[PDB]
């Protein structure tokens, strides 16, 4: 499983978003509305297949959550579909990215902005956010921005969609990164 | 499922499928709403779940 795979919950889909170490203890990040209330977490929407369970959840305020891997033998690839991931690097206005996500797939634009305010309502608002060009539709949270084999960012919310054109948010990766004291591989 | 508060200029791309009486899955609450909302009022729900 890797970056961009379908991840699901209790409640809903979202989008693994990149696969992280500690010394031998894997996780995966997410976004942290999909973690917010969520305890395990499976890879197919049958529920037969264990991933493993929330180990922290930043939401609204930040948008990131990390789970950790209780499944022994699943593969645990380091990139984003068959895309290596090196390294993770600060967004930066007219940065061309890319992501990708469970429900549409692949897609790319640039960024047009950072440290923007997203509110999504009663309450939920989230701060520091990379603004871009790219479309994201229901199914795509949590998935994986990123730039050549460098991580930038976790999906997060936006407008429009993939038909007509949108904006998507996404949180910082390297705020995640620092947070958990996890890494990239 | 109240739509009240909408429209709001963004949502949270997580999957949770509502079907619309256009026949459409929405993939979500907040998708939904804002749908609802650029509808005028017209849009309602069917029921929960993909259409």
């Amino acid at each position: 499983i890797s970056g961009g795979d379908a991840i699901y919950s209790s409640t809903g889909r979202c989008s693994l978003g990149f696969n992280v170490r500690s010394g031998s203890t894997y996780y995966f990040l997410t976004a942290g509305h999909c973690t917010d209330g969520a305890t395990t977490w499976w890879a197919n929407s049958a529920r037969t297949t264990v991933l493993g369970t929330t180990s922290g959840s930043s939401f609204p305020n930040n948008d990131y959550g990390i789970v950790r891997y209780t499944n022994t033998t699943i593969p645990k690839d380091g990139t984003v579909g068959g895309q290596d991931i090196t390294s993770a690097a600060n967004a930066t206005v007219g940065m061309a990215v890319t992501r990708r996500g469970s429900t549409t797939g692949t897609h790319s634009g640039s960024v047009t902005a950072l440290n923007a305010t997203v509110n999504y309502g009663g309450g939920d608002v989230v701060y520091g956010m990379i603004r871009t060009n790219v479309c994201a539709e229901p199914g795509d949270s949590g998935g994986p921005l990123y730039s050549g084999t460098r991580a930038i960012g976790l999906t997060s919310g936006g407008s429009g969609n993939c038909s007509s054109g949108g904006t998507t948010f996404f949180q910082p990766v390297t705020e995640a990164l620092s947070a958990y004291g996890v890494s990239v591989y | 499922v109240d739509c009240s508060e909408y429209p709001k200029p963004a949502c949270t791309e997580e999957y949770r499928p509502l079907c619309g009486s256009d026949n459409k899955t929405y993939g979500n609450k907040c998708n939904f709403c804002n749908a609802v909302v650029e509808s005028n009022g017209t849009l309602t729900l069917s029921h929960f779940g993909k259409c």
